[PDB]
């Protein structure tokens, strides 16, 4: 192929990658503080993980309603 | 080919790590999960 | 410690793994593989 | 009685019969 | 481009940066 | 020479020794089904099919002579608890001395192939070198095996030509050896439905002449056949060491988590019954039926059966036991001769409470009084000062209803303290130890001893059919490689 | 093949493992001991 | 294949490209391993960052929680789901990807597509030794590592009441994992544990005594301070003298190898071994058939209050873990115990 | 009576150490 | 020289004759490649039928099946 | 035939009892 | 007839032929 | 127990005590 | 005399021996046990 | 129990006289 030494050492990938490389991490972070991740992975915010209804940890308790159960657990 | 020699390059690389595991070390007493 | 003794235990199996998938053969089926090795030999008994 | 008994013959059968089973399969190795 | 070597590489490469980012984004919340 | 875990290699090229050692091996098995079957019959107590049954007992075969058929002794006993005035050929010592019988002709047919193993049916016509045709011989034993399954869903099982198998209610109260129709629709692959039995008997036996027939046919083609090594016994040996630690997983779930072939009359509860409450249920639910009805609490617990009220209790658990307690579990809990009766709970304040039962994983578990609501009422406590829910400070009573205690209520603390630490396990009764000097302490049930005991073969074939595939793929490097 | 039986083979055990089948038994007898005599 | 016609197919085509050289081998067993060993590090990846165990388990587990390395962790899914597959599609999930996530779906992802990667790095192992013509002995060891996993985390969870008690995949609850069983099972006392322990410490040592008897008997073969360039990889005859170390080992320590063949399969031998141990007594533990207790000593114990061992103490221990930690441990259980039944000591 | 089974086995067990100490196959050079 | 002759191994001796015969090219094989995919859609139905992830209408799934 | 009599007494004595694990989102 | 979970399986058994034909074709893009 | 554990220990002891001295002395008696 | 022991033997148990010292031991285990058994 | 063993030590008495009828040395005529 081409030896890893012989790509890192060149300018052109590194022309590439001082653009790629810091949109990837921007791309991260603008995940997490849009609040992106949470929408998408179902985590609760910091002052989502009691109601005024349940002050203690939610359980499923359940199957086969255990999609309807966590959706009146979570957070509205 | 050759340009920029791979010891600097490992050099940056290795600074930017050890920033971003300074970064991680310093989140542990500031934010979520600090306990204060 | 516990990566310590869970990786000697890796490593030891995969040496030891190693040496012998990589056996030359001087036996035949009905002997031990390890009748190929001779104390004292100073040929390599395996292909490195 | 009913278990000593039990282990006495036990031991009686399997002890001679493992020395002349060692006997003899030196023997027959030996042809 | 394209190749096994390079797909293998990016796999992991790129999520591992975007994970970066969002790890260290994971540091500046203040509750 | 040959190491000593190679010595079996020498029949690897020797067909007729290979049938030898297999009709050894045979005799082996059969001997020892007969023998077990009569250390059973020998160990077995048949007076109390309810509070002694068989599961209670360490009877490990006895339950499948008893699954397909077999219920009566040359005893005079049937195993439902009735009288057999004709147990006929096929009782429990009848099977047990066919399998004697079988062991000593497998034995002298394993002498006779091992003299005469040099027979031409061995020699390939074409090169006169000992050769098997492992396709056509697969082909043939499929044929057959096809054959024997077809029969035996559709005669044995059915009913048409044998005596079905064993069915009982799902409360495991009622239970006797019916004839089974099959169920053909989505049904029949309800696991606790029994007629899913005679359906794939009858459907994979079909199967299996059509395929038998079909390898019988077919030949192999070079590409598979040198990919899958179809000339190397030690192939079908891989594949069928594979095929057998699935049958084994398949067999070790299925008795543990119960099903239509494992009936809780025969193998003892399953520990999820116990999880979830199913005897617990089925006799609160027969209790609050007939008190709508009007009836009153001493009775419509005398209606409750006893046998209903010892499948409610953990100590018939099967994950409960350990694994160096050994032996039946009359000889860890006692001998059970009697129900002391539903014990009701109550408080000087008259509210009721129910003792928090013992979970599975718990060898020790708290005794805890819980009110209707959810709310701690009383316990045991571990400290005696400054507690606030002990037995003598909320006034605890016990009354009993239906056994051997019903209508007495207890209202000293040492009494309901003991009352309520035996409630903890399920439903109460009354155990002789000094017959057998049960030590108290709570063994396995037959099918978890089943499922630990397959579950082990289960992955050690696992890594004997890993050992096999390598050597059939890896023979030619078997001594070692090439050096070139 | 012929009268005699081609498949011929001899078990062999040296005294190395001798000592090792040895030691494996024991250890085992002292290790499962307490456990069945419970 | 015996210089028969072999007509060539769209067979020969993809295994001529798949078991090609390249930087990383793909083969006929890379089409499960890649995939599934992929999806299951990155599903573990992105549980640990992002995904929450507050439903399954009332507990913060992912760094977007505020949990670090040591404690963030894929958690199994709640008891009540019991042994569900917990499929994306399934009865539970319903198609609904972040409800998936929070109901704990993603531990039976990662647990099931590592089950098959493991099944795909043995395949590719065998590939491979097949390809370069060598024994399958690496698979055969790897064997090992999959047996202690099937039981751990399949075999043990579905012994009990759900994958709820199998392990999660994070650090933190692995050592929740090991303090559960010392206490529920007094896994410690278990025989086979205690040869697999045996077999872990001794392939360690036999790891770090070949090693150093490798290194401190090797041959001058040089000129230069550094050893490690005294060695060529053609080079046909041993880089240390088997007869030094035989010797010094003889009287050292009593008994030493002498063939260099047996000395490899037992480095092999005695991890596999040990972990198959230990994977039989995981599959006792599934069915709770434990060796908790010695009955004879519990009996003495009893009958008579002087007698204590240390034995008896560990069962003290067990017992104060149990009762302190199944309120928290075991949600599903709802079990509000007043303090004062729980098992104290003195002031402490 | 088990103490006499813990002190044999224990003692068998050293006593096979010792004989594969002193009385080992010799490891010959040729 | 030859084996020991018996009427049950002349009987038996066209069913052990034919070892090594094969077909040439790939055979049968993408009709096996069929038959093993849809036995393990069969096999993936009755798991997911007793793990309770397939839920049917007659089908019970438990002891009262037994009803 | 009080279902929540016999489930709110079932659930006492034990929580994991599939009648109080069922149908309990209308709860 | 056909349940939702019934429906789920089969578009399951869909989806896994579309992302075996997926692999395939990822194959045989070299 | 006190005597089934003795005999289970003893037969454990003996039978593959016997096997391997079968082996051992056939072998050392072929060299 | 020598370094290694001139006195060797080898011992020689042919079939017809093991066959009498099996039948010894088991005729006096059938005899006797009735006895051991009480 | 008992009748077990007195059958045991029965029936491998007449193992050993079927082994030793079947299975001798033969006699050689050398
Ligand atoms: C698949 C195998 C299987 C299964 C599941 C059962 C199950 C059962 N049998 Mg059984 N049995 C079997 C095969 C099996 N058996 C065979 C092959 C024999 C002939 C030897 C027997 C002979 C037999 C007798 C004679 C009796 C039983 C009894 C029992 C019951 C009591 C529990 C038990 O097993 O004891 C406890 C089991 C164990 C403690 C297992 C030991 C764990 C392993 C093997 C230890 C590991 C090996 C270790 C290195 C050994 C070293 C020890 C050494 C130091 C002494 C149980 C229902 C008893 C009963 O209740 O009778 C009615 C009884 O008395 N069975
Ligand atoms: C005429 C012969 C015969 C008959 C009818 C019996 C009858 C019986 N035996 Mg058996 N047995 C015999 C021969 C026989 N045996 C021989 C030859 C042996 C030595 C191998 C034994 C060894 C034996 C033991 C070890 C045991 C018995 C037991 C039993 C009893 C219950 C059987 C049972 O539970 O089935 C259960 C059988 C099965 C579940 C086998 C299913 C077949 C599998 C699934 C086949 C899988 C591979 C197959 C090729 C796939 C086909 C593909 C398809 C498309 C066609 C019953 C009295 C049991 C008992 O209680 O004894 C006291 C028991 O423990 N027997
Ligand atoms: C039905 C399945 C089966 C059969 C037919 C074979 C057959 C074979 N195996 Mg085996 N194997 C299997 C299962 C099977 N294996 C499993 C389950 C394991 C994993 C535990 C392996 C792992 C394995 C290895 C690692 C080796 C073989 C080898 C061999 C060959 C010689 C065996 C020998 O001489 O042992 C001789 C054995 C003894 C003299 C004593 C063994 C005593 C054991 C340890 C305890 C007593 C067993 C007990 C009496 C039986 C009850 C258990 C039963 C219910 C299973 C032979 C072709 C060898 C080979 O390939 O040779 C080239 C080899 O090295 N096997
Ligand atoms: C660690 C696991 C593993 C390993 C590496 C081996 C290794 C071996 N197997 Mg295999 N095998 C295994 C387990 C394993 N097997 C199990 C669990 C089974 C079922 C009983 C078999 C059945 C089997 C047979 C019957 C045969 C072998 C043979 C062989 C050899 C050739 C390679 C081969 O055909 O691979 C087998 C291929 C695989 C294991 C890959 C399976 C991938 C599947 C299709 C994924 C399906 C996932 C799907 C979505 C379902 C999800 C379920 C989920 C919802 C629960 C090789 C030595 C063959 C041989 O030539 O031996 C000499 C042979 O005849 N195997
Ligand atoms: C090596 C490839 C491979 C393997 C073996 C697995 C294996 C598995 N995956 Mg999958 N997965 C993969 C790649 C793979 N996947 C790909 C490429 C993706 C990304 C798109 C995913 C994304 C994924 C998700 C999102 C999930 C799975 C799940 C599963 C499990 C159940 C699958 C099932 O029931 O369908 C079995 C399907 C088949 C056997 C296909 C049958 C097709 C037939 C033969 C053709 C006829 C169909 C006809 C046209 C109609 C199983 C362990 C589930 C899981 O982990 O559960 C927790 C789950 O929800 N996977
Ligand atoms: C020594 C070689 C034998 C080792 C086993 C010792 C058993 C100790 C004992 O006395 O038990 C003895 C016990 C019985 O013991 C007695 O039983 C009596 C009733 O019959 C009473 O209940 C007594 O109280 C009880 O002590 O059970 C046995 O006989 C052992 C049966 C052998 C089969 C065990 C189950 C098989 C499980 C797994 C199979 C293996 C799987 C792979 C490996 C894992
Ligand atoms: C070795 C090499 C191969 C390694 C890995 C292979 C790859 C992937 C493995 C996938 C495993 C999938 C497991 C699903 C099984 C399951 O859900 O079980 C759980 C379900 C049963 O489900 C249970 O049922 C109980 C009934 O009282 C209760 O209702 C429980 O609440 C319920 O969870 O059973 C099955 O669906 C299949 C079980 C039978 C098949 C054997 C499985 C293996 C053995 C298990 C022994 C257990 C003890
Ligand atoms: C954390 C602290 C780690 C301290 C370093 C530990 C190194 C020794 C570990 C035990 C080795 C056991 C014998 C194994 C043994 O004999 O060692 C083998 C090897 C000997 O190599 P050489 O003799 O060529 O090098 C050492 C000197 O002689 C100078 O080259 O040791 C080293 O490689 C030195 C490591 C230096 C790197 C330091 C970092
Ligand atoms: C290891 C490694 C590496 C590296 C990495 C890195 C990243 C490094 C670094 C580093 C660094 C980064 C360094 C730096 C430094 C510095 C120094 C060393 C300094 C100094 C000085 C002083 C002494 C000071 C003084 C003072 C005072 C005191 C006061 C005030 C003033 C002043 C400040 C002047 C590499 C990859 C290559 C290779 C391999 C591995
Ligand atoms: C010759 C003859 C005869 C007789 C017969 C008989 C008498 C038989 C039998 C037999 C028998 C009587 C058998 C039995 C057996 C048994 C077996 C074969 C077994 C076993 C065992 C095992 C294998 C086990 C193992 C183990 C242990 C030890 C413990 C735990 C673990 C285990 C499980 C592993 C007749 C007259 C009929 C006919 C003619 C000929
Ligand atoms: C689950 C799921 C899935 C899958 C996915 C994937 C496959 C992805 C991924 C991913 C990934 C793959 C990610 C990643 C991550 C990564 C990370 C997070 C990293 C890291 C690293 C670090 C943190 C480092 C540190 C350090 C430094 C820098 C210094 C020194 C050394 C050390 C190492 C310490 C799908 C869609 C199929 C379906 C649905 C579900
Ligand atoms: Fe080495
Ligand atoms: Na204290």
């Amino acid at each position: 192929e081409r030896p890893f030494s012989d790509i890192l050492t060149s300018i052109r990938y590194w022309v590439i990658h001082s653009i790629t490389v810091p949109s990837l991490f921007i791309a991260g972070w603008l995940f997490v503080s849009t609040g992106l991740a949470y929408d998408v992975f179902g985590s609760p915010r910091p002052n989502e993980y009691f109601t005024e209804d349940r002050q203690d940890a939610p359980l499923i308790t359940d199957r086969f309603n255990a999609l309807e159960q966590v959706k009146k657990l979570s957070a509205q | 080919i050759g340009r920029i020699p791979l010891w600097l390059v490992g050099t940056v690389v290795g600074l930017l790590a050890i920033g971003l595991l300074a970064i991680f070390f310093y989140g542990s007493y500031v934010g979520l999960g600090s306990s204060l | 410690g516990v990566a310590g003794v869970f990786g000697g235990s890796l490593f030891s199996a995969m040496h030891g793994s190693l040496v012998t998938s990589s056996l030359i053969r001087e036996t035949t089926e009905n002997e031990s593989a390890n009748a190929g090795y001779k104390f004292g030999q100073e040929e390599e008994t395996y292909n490195i | 009685v009913n278990i000593l008994g039990l282990t006495a013959t036990a031991l009686f059968i399997i002890i001679p019969t493992s020395f002349l089973l060692i006997l003899y399969v030196k023997t027959a190795a030996s042809e | 481009i394209f190749t096994v070597r390079w797909l293998a590489i990016h796999a992991i490469a790129v999520p591992t940066i975007f994970f970066l980012g969002a790890i260290t984004a994971m540091q500046f919340i203040q509750r | 020479g040959l190491p000593w875990y190679r010595v079996h290699t020498v029949v690897i090229n020797d067909p007729g020794r290979l049938i030898s050692v297999h009709l050894m091996h045979t005799a082996l098995v059969a001997g020892w089904a007969g023998a077990m079957t009569l250390f059973e019959i020998a160990v077995f107590d048949p007076s109390d099919p309810v509070l002694n049954p068989m599961w209670r007992q360490g009877m490990f075969v006895l339950p499948f002579l008893t699954r397909l058929g077999v219920t009566q002794s040359w005893g005079g006993w049937t195993i439902s608890g009735e009288t057999s005035s004709n147990p006929g050929i096929w009782s429990y010592e009848g099977a047990a001395a066919s399998h004697i019988v079988l062991s000593g002709l497998l034995f002298l047919a394993s002498v006779w192939h091992w003299v005469y193993w040099d027979l031409e049916l061995f020699r390939d016509p074409r090169t006169g070198k000992t050769a098997l045709d492992l396709p056509k011989i697969f082909g043939i034993h499929l044929f057959l095996a096809g054959l024997l399954c077809f029969g035996f869903g559709a005669f044995h099982v059915t009913g048409v030509f044998g005596p079905g198998i064993w069915v009982s209610d799902p409360y495991g109260l009622t239970g006797s050896v019916q004839p089974v129709a099959p169920s053909w629709g989505a049904e029949g692959f309800d696991p606790y439905n029994p007629g899913g039995v005679p359906a794939h008997h009858i459907a994979a036996g079909i199967l299996g002449v059509l395929a038998g027939l079909f390898h019988l046919c077919v030949r192999p083609s070079i590409r598979l056949y040198f990919g899958l090594s179809m000339g190397s016994i030690e192939s079908v040996l891989s594949s069928s060491i594979a095929a057998v630690f699935w049958a084994a997983f398949v067999v070790a779930g299925t008795m543990w988590y119960g099903s239509a072939a494992t009936p809780i009359e025969l193998f003892g509860p399953t520990r999820y019954q116990w999880d979830q409450g199913f005897f617990q249920q089925e006799i609160q639910k027969r209790v609050a039926q007939s008190t709508s009805e009007g009836l009153s609490v001493s009775e419509a617990w005398a209606k409750i059966p006893e046998k209903l009220a010892f499948y409610d209790y953990i100590g018939n658990n099967p994950a409960k036991g350990g694994l160096f307690r050994t032996g039946a579990m009359n000889s860890g809990d006692g001998i059970a001769v009697g129900w002391l009766g539903h014990a009701s709970f109550k408080d000087q304040e008259g509210r009721e409470l129910f003792v928090r039962r013992m979970p599975t994983f718990f060898e020790t578990f708290p005794v805890v009084l819980i009110d209707k609501d959810g709310v701690v009422r009383a316990d045991v406590p571990f400290r005696k000062a400054e507690s606030k829910y002990s037995i003598e400070q909320v006034g605890v009573s016990v009354t009993f209803y239906g056994g051997e205690l019903n209508g007495l209520t207890f209202t000293d603390p040492s009494t309901v303290k003991k009352y309520a630490r035996k409630a903890q396990l399920g439903e109460i009764f009354e155990f002789d130890r000094s017959t057998l000097q049960s030590d108290g302490v709570f063994r396995s049930s037959p099918r978890g001893w089943f499922t630990f005991g397959h579950l082990s073969f289960a992955l050690l074939f696992f890594f004997g059919h890993i050992w096999h595939g390598s050597r059939t793929i890896f023979r030619d490097v078997f001594a070692g490689i090439d050096e070139d | 093949m012929a009268r005699p039986n081609p498949n011929k083979q001899v078990v062999e055990l040296n005294r190395s493992s001798l000592y090792w089948g040895l030691l494996l038994i024991f250890v085992l007898a002292v290790l499962f001991s307490s456990y069945i005599f419970n | 294949i015996g210089t028969y016609q072999e007509k060539r197919t769209w067979f020969d085509d993809a295994d001529d490209w798949l078991r090609q050289d390249r930087f990383v081998f793909v083969g006929w067993s890379g089409l499960l391993l890649l995939p599934c060993a992929y999806f299951a590090v990155g599903g573990w990846l992105t549980g640990c960052t992002f995904v929450t165990s507050w439903y399954t388990h009332g507990l913060a587990s992912s760094y977007i929680e505020g949990c670090n390395f040591l404690t963030a962790a894929v958690s199994t899914p709640a008891n009540s789901l019991g042994h569900s597959l917990l499929f994306v599609w399934g009865p539970e999930a319903q198609g609904d990807l972040t409800r998936w996530f929070q109901l704990g779906g993603l531990w039976a992802f990662v647990a099931l597509h590592g089950a098959f990667g493991l099944i795909g790095f043995m395949l590719r192992q065998f590939e491979i030794a097949r390809s370069v013509n060598l024994r399958p002995y690496n698979a055969i060891a790897f064997s090992a590592p999959i047996a202690v996993f099937v039981s751990v985390f399949l075999i043990y969870p579905l012994g009990q009441s759900g994958w709820f008690f199998a392990p999660s995949f994070g650090v933190a609850s692995i050592f929740r994992f090991i303090l559960f069983f010392q206490g529920f099972h007094n896994w410690t006392l278990n025989p086979f544990h205690m040869m697999g322990v045996a077999g872990v410490l001794g392939a360690a040592l036999l790891c770090a005594i070949h090693g150093a008897t490798v290194e401190n008997t090797l041959f001058e073969d040089g000129d230069g301070a550094n050893t490690f360039r005294a060695f060529n990889p053609t080079q046909a005859e041993e880089t240390y003298s088997m007869v030094t170390a035989n010797r010094f080992w003889s009287q050292i320590f009593g008994v030493a190898f002498s063939n260099k063949r047996w000395l490899h399969f037992f480095m092999l031998f005695v991890p596999v071994t040990g972990l198959w141990m230990s994977a039989l007594g995981v599959v006792g533990l599934a069915l709770n058939l434990r060796a908790y207790d010695f009955v004879s000593q519990e009996i003495r114990a009893a009958e008579d209050p002087e007698f204590e061992t240390f034995y008896t103490k560990n069962i003290l221990l067990n017992e104060g873990i149990r009762a302190w930690m199944a309120a928290q441990d075991q949600p599903h259980e709802k079990l509000t115990l007043p303090e004062e039944v729980l098992p104290r000591g003195n002031a402490l | 009576m088990e103490a006499l089974v813990y002190t044999f086995l224990l003692i068998g067990t050293l006593g096979i150490i010792f004989f594969s100490i002193f009385f080992r196959e010799p490891p010959r050079i040729a | 020289e030859p084996g020991i002759v018996t009427p049950l191994g002349t009987l038996l001796r066209p069913l052990n004759s034919e070892a090594g015969k094969v077909l040439p090219g790939w055979g049968t094989t993408v009709l096996m490649a069929v038959a093993i995919l849809l036995f393990a859609v069969f096999l993936l139905i009755i798991l997911e039928i007793y793990n309770s992830s397939l839920i049917l209408d007659g089908v019970t799934n438990s002891w009262e099946s037994l009803a | 035939q009080r279902v929540r009599t016999v489930l709110d007494m079932d659930d006492p004595a034990k929580e994991e009892t599939v009648k109080e694990l069922r149908k309990d989102i209308n709860n | 007839s056909v349940t939702p979970s019934l429906k789920n399986f089969l578009l399951s058994l869909v989806a896994g032929a579309v992302v075996l034909a997926a692999i395939a074709g990822a194959v045989t893009a070299v």
